[PDB]
């Protein structure tokens, strides 16, 4: 005999927790419990207002209008290493195979340059100490040369713990923690202000960064591992899949960016649990094979680390970052906002067509990480993963209706036929290649400018998207509140480059859409 | 040419590339929107559309609740709280019509489990607040530490095992006036009041909107589990059944409405979406669902599942930690708690935060938020999509008496409704039947988020139904990488997780492959293990390579003895040793299983073989105490100061005020300036 | 005068230098890695990071042809076991001794049944 | 020093050392150790914190 | 010894660490500790 008892403060709870005119759980449970229905709904549907209804505004050709996207000035460059701006120091490394030390092929590829000037400021941080930004650039080339003073060579540098990096790195601007015991009248104490983010209007670079990473380079930036022999019909048609997209993914810009990702990340966590409360130089650093096929290592530039007494994932290392550019800071200031770039030297490329000297540039910057954010850095392969399931899952998709796979067609057709970007003409189309490149430079930016207001608009479109698709179909679409699905996809565009370019594809593509 | 990735949906269906409209695939690193301001816009909201409803003062809470339910009938489409206990009944009682015994059956089903059900049971499960010490922890602590209270108060019944004695303790604990904890450290006091509280008590974390206490929980699960074996017994219920299993249910609906349909017969499909699915619907709704359930079945069985709704109409919602503050020149910073956020001044906030606390003072009680209608989210799941269903229940053609009728699917907040009708007025007529039939029951569809087309397209828990397919595509990939147990289990569990991914995820095979290859990758690379005909150097370059080389059979070595990657879809369940087992050479074999070697443990969910690989890895002093005992001489300082400066400025304090007071003469004042300009010169390079 | 005196003799040896400019005052308490992903791939850099029984030092030698030390008589935590090289664990797979493993496939059979399906 | 470390590398073949043909007028056991001396002391390098 | 130091004060200074090192462990006596510390200090008056 089980036996479960309500008394006492429960049995008061209970009797509260009813509806109103029933004072007494005994009372109520004899109401339910000879309760038979005599039409309560049909009744209270006659009772209630008419105004309460769910009328359908049909969706047609005509009713959905372009995305506003914000004004205000132009949105500047918020990824942690430069995209299609970056410069690299390469030197070919054939007969050593395998981990090596970056500290010295850094090293080695700096010495591959000897065209540094005298480094002037050439657009400078309006919100930081310019000055610093070029004492910190000085300081690195110092303490390089000084390593080959020291008796014994070392593993890593640690950078000695000067006035201009203590500023860079934001020693000693941590404010104080006050007990409110103690400060419990202060007349000038306001709430950490979450100020509303000032909006930022949609510059040209973001679909120029864009464009570039769906390019090909001369250069594998994978290379993945072997696999067990294919049996199974499905193991046949899988690697048949992969490797044809493999294959076109395989020298992609986008690529060269997750290796970018992955080293940095790797380098900047491993200093950041290593050496905690040193300055550390972490050398910028990535590895291809050239299109004829020698192990080339890359040197993007630096990052000087700050204190890393790390406890949670969401604690934070800052970090300077001094990144070799060829391109000009004074073609899109409005980019470099964060930055203060330097003119470092100058380059020499004796072309066919004669010779052609190139100033060199550094986009030096204060910036900061969390374990969270690095590991995500860390783990930017899956772009890759994420990328091929898009083009499997549509393939698979694509081949239902027919039953028949359309693997080997999709691929083979050396006719540009998918429709993948805009010109002054109209929408012009591109190979299987041009849409695996496309959707992981994607993935790439996805994760790159991860953000939640990325979040949101791909959420909010996704059902206007899935909506035209119904207009298309034919299906005769109806909506309940449209311009209430407007309101939360334009809510999610502030200043975030990234997501007002995809709102300035998504205008793009319902112009088109509805012809 | 400018690349536009959208430009796709021209040539693509968005259905079949709706993969490319997911941005992450994988949790991103921010998952902002958990913070004090957000938990008290939840409070004001779950309040406002339940504002029309009767005020009470709590007897033992002390605490303003509102009860909306039983109220006055919206006349406007704002989301209403205003259900009606006669309607919620009839459409329960017209479900139990329909499925006949679901409910007595189901129950039965339910005795049977909350009798073997165990303590252990509670242990599993997401962030817990942990009342014994007023904070959020991990599950299986918050319930030790409970426990640990009610051994120390008569209470001891929880040690029988079983589960429904543990909540037989919770009970108790109620009527109890004290509430005594030994806390290892210190004898711990709680008024019956503030207890009270704490039990009754939801709070927010940083890991969901807040958790609830230990004492809630118990009940929850048993509700939950009731509300399982209903769900389990409907068709139109997409919970909790599996993966390729509920792709299913969106054809079967599609071809139940359109087979019948004639010539005539129009069918429309509504992507459904409901509006503050957890801040409408009413504790007290749930508690007339299951008296009405559990209607002629024994008191004991009735009470146990009571217990849940009536804590949840009277809980409160704590503020989180609470707000930090920030001054400019002063360079200060301090965090006002929520247990002092009712005795603070109003006048130190911006515009937008004043309004949010000047709305939720009233409900404010003892640093807390009273909060009697409305929930917390993702917490009566199932039994919520019952209700769902008994909506979707009324649109048989019998119950709707008309020339339209609706079927569809629901799971908790999210459904799919598919209504048919003769002509277009028709269909527009069983909509609104359904729209306004559901907020009789505080049922609020989104007009915002939800759409309605044709039948043979629409979208249900990110299923993208077109035409019959459903698309394919993993919309969360784990960490490919290495687990770091050690060579043998990361290969196992590595190879596993692709597998699991595969039949649970519906991950697609190219992808798994690709998948593989990064793991394999990482894996070499980690291990130092590159196969042994490669040419890379590492420390165990040179061992493999003899081993390679004394090899026969080298299809027979691990990966991690420099062998290939034999691995493929197909393989991916079998442990790789049991794999390569027949391919490996007779003294090979010999030596990695060989249970005399000095690497494993102990002479003897991922399925291993012990080999040499299931190896353990490793978790002056006069010179570290030597510095730490002159920083006493000095200190018998500031925190981010290095030892040698907070030494050096320490000294320069005491040389300063020893001269003015005159302890140390100007020769002895002198040479601690010298000396302390030395040490600086020895820091700098 | 003595303390400030005795903080320059300490600052002259190099090795106490590098304790009081990188140690902070919060920094001390502890003097007095969640991810096990990481914590892996640093002690897989290490030279030894396995841990055995002290009879590996009678089993396998302490360098191997090349000259690479397999093992090292370091201290571990709570008895006599000493650190081992992964290279220990592939010295042992290629010159180890051999027994008869008839007895494994029976030992694991619940195991081994997931290959005899396939 | 790193010139001849990265030739060495180059040869994965090396073998169990035994003497072939000694020097009758010598101590060959300390010829055998000084080479076994030599290989040693080449992979103790990559121990030292900083490389000399 | 400490590369920036002279020779004088980085003999100096590794004769009172060994002065007081040598005091605790018990190498030399009281009266052989106050000598050292006596002699390291005129030393340091010639400096
Ligand atoms: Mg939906």
């Amino acid at each position: 005999e089980e036996r479960f008892e309500i008394t006492g403060t429960m049995r008061r709870l209970a009797d509260q927790s009813l509806p109103p005119n029933f004072s007494s759980l005994e009372n109520f449970r004899a109401y339910v419990d000879g309760f038979e229905p005599n039409g309560c709904i049909e009744g209270k549907l006659s009772q209630m207002s008419k105004e309460v209804n769910a009328r359908i505004e049909p969706f047609l050709r005509t009713t959905p209008r372009p995305l506003r996207l914000p004004d205000g000035p132009p949105c500047s460059q918020r990824s942690k290493f430069l995209l299609m701006d970056a410069l690299k120091l390469s030197i070919e490394d054939p007969s050593h195979e395998g981990e090596g030390i970056p500290l010295y092929d850094a090293i080695k590829c700096m010495k591959t340059f000897f065209g540094w000037k005298e480094p002037n400021i050439i657009k400078p941080h309006e919100k930081g100490i310019n000055p610093n930004y070029l004492l910190t650039w000085k300081q690195v080339l110092a303490e390089l040369q000084d390593i080959e003073n020291e008796e014994k060579i070392p593993r890593t540098k640690n950078m000695k713990k000067t006035s201009q990096l203590k500023w860079a790195l934001g020693e000693n601007m941590a404010p104080e923690k006050v007990d409110f015991e103690d400060c419990k009248d202060v007349n000038d104490l306001k709430q950490y202000d979450s100020d509303e983010p000032e909006p930022r209007s949609l510059a040209c670079w973001i679909q120029s960064e864009f464009n570039k990473a769906c390019e090909l380079t001369d250069s594998s930036w994978v290379e993945l591992d072997e696999i067990g022999e294919d049996v199974a019909p499905i193991e046949h048609i899988a690697s048949m899949r992969r490797n044809y997209f493999t294959a076109e993914v395989s020298h992609c810009r986008a690529t060269e960016y997750i290796m970018k990702g992955v080293y940095i990340n790797t380098a900047l966590l491993n200093a950041s649990c290593a050496a905690m409360d040193d300055f550390q130089l972490i050398p910028m650093i990535s590895k291809c094979r050239t299109k004829e096929g020698r192990r080339k290592t890359n040197l993007y530039g630096f990052i000087i680390k700050g204190r890393s007494h790390l406890r949670n994932d969401t604690d934070v290392v800052n970090f300077v970052s001094m990144e070799f550019s060829l391109t000009d800071p004074r073609l899109e200031p409005h980019k470099w906002e964060k930055y203060c770039v330097l003119e470092i030297g100058d380059m020499l490329l004796r072309t066919a067509v004669g010779q052609v000297s190139r100033p060199m540039f550094l986009y030096v910057r204060t910036n900061g990480t969390s374990k969270i954010k690095m590991k995500w850095g860390m783990e930017m392969r899956r772009c890759l993963l994420q990328s091929l399931q898009q083009i499997e899952s549509m393939i698979e998709a694509e081949s239902s209706v027919k039953e028949k796979d359309l693997t080997k067609e999709f691929f083979e057709n050396k006719s540009e036929t998918w429709p993948i970007g805009e010109s002054p003409k109209g929408v012009e189309e591109g190979s299987i290649g041009k849409v695996c490149r496309t959707l992981l430079a994607k993935s790439v930016f996805n994760s790159l400018y991860a953000s939640p207001q990325l979040e949101g608009f791909s959420a909010e479109s996704r059902k206007l998207l899935l909506i035209v698709q119904a207009l298309r179909d034919n299906l005769e679409p109806g909506t309940f509140d449209l311009e209430g699905l407007y309101e939360a996809i334009e809510e999610c565009l502030i200043n975030d480059p990234w997501v007002l370019l995809n709102a300035s594809w998504f205008n793009s593509f319902l112009t088109h859409a509805l012809r | 040419m400018d690349v536009n990735p959208t430009l796709l949906f021209l040539k693509v269906p968005v259905q079949n590339a709706i993969s490319t409209t997911f941005p992450y695939t994988g949790d991103p690193p921010y998952s902002h929107g958990t913070g004090t301001g957000y938990t008290m816009d939840t409070v004001n909201r779950t309040h406002k559309y339940s504002e029309k409803g009767k005020w009470t003062t709590n007897t033992e809470t002390g605490a303003p609740q509102l009860n909306p339910i039983d109220g006055p009938l919206p006349e406007d489409n704002e989301p209403s709280g205003y259900a009606q206990t006669d309607c919620v009944l009839e459409a329960m009682a017209f479900l139990e019509e329909s499925h006949p015994g679901i409910f007595e059956n189901s129950c039965l089903e339910t005795m049977e489990i909350v009798q073997q059900t165990r303590v252990d049971k509670l242990t599993q499960g997401r962030q817990t607040y942990d009342w014994t010490l007023n904070r959020n922890q991990p599950a299986a602590t918050a319930l030790a530490n409970t426990i640990e209270v009610f051994r120390s108060n008569g209470l001891t019944a929880n040690e029988s095992g079983r589960l429904i004695d543990f909540l037989k303790d919770v009970m108790d604990s109620m009527d109890k006036e004290e509430m005594e904890i030994t806390t290892h450290f210190k004898k711990q006091r709680l008024n019956k009041r503030s207890y009270l509280i704490r039990a009754l008590t939801l709070n927010t974390m940083t890991k969901a909107i807040a958790t609830p206490g230990m004492q809630i929980r118990g009940f929850v699960y048993f509700v939950e589990a009731l509300a399982r074996s209903i769900c389990e017994k409907l068709e139109q219920s997409g919970l909790p059944v599996g993966g390729n299993e509920k792709k299913a249910k969106l054809a079967n609906v599609v071809r139940k409405m359109m087979t019948n349909s004639q010539d005539t017969e129009l069918s429309f499909t509504i992507t459904g979406d409901n509006t503050k699915w957890n801040e409408n619907q009413n504790p007290r709704m749930f508690l007339a669902m299951i008296t009405y359930i559990t209607r002629n079945q024994p008191e004991w069985f009735r009470n146990v599942l009571s217990i849940a709704p009536i804590m949840f109409s009277n809980k409160m919602a704590r503020l989180g930690k609470g707000y930090m503050f920030e001054s400019k020149s002063m360079k200060l910073r301090t965090q006002v708690p929520a247990e002092m956020l009712a005795n603070i001044d109003l006048k130190y906030f911006n515009k937008s935060t004043r309004e949010k606390i000047e709305k939720i003072r009233p409900l404010l009680i003892d640093g807390t938020a009273s909060l009697s209608p409305g929930m917390m989210m993702g917490m009566f799941n199932m039994l919520s999509t019952v209700l769902g269903v008994s909506i979707l229940n009324l649109g048989q053609k019998k119950y709707t008496k008309t020339t339209y009728w609706w079927d569809g699917l629901q799971s908790s907040d999210d459904f799919a409704l598919i209504v048919n009708a003769p002509n277009h007025e028709g269909i527009q007529a069983g909509v609104d039947r359904f729209y306004r039939t559901c907020k009789l029951v505080g049922i609020n569809m989104s007009k915002k988020k939800s759409y309605i087309n044709r039948t043979g397209t629409f979208e249900f828990t990110s299923f993208f139904y077109r035409y019959g397919f459903v698309a394919n595509f993993s919309m969360e990939l784990p960490s490919f990488g290495v687990s770091g147990i050690n060579e043998s289990a990361d290969m196992s569990v590595g190879v596993t997780v692709i597998k699991n991914n595969m039949i649970n995820n519906d991950l697609g095979p190219a992808t798994a492959q690709m998948a593989l290859q990064l793991f394999i990758k990482d894996y070499r690379y980690t291990y130092r293990c590159h196969r042994g005909d490669t040419q890379i150097q590492t420390r165990r370059a040179f061992e493999l390579k003899k081993l390679w080389e004394q090899t026969r059979s080298k299809a027979g070595l691990l990966v991690s003895d420099g062998g290939p990657n034999l691995y493929n879809i197909r393989n991916l369940h079998i442990p790789e040793v049991c794999l390569k087992w027949e391919l490996m050479d007779e003294d090979y074999q010999g030596r990695l299983c060989n249970p005399m070697n000095p690497f494993v443990s102990h002479k003897e969910e991922y399925d291993a073989v012990a080999t040499t690989h299931s190896w353990i890895p490793k978790r002056d002093e006069q010179m570290y105490q030597k510095c730490c005992n002159l920083f006493e001489k000095f200190f018998p300082p500031v925190g981010i100061s290095s030892m040698v400066e907070a030494m050096v400025s320490r000294a320069r304090i005491d040389a300063r005020i020893d001269f003015e007071s005159g302890r140390i003469k100007k020769e002895e004042f002198a040479e601690i300036m010298k000396i302390c300009s030395t040490i600086e010169e020895l820091r700098r390079q | 005068m003595e303390r400030i005196k005795e903080l320059r003799d300490l600052m002259s040896q190099s090795r106490t230098r590098e304790i009081l400019t990188k140690t902070t005052v919060d920094h001390m308490a502890i003097i007095k890695e969640k991810n096990p992903a990481l914590r892996m791939k640093w002690m897989m850099a290490m030279k030894y990071p396995i841990t055995a029984d002290k009879r590996i030092m009678e089993m396998i030698p302490e360098r191997n042809e090349q000259g690479q030390t397999l093992w090292s008589k370091t201290n571990d935590a709570g008895s006599d076991r000493v650190m081992v090289s992964p290279l220990a664990v592939t010295w042992w797979n290629r010159n180890g001794p051999t027994t008869s493993t008839v007895h494994y496939p029976k030992v694991y059979k619940t195991y081994f049944e997931k290959v005899e399906r396939l």
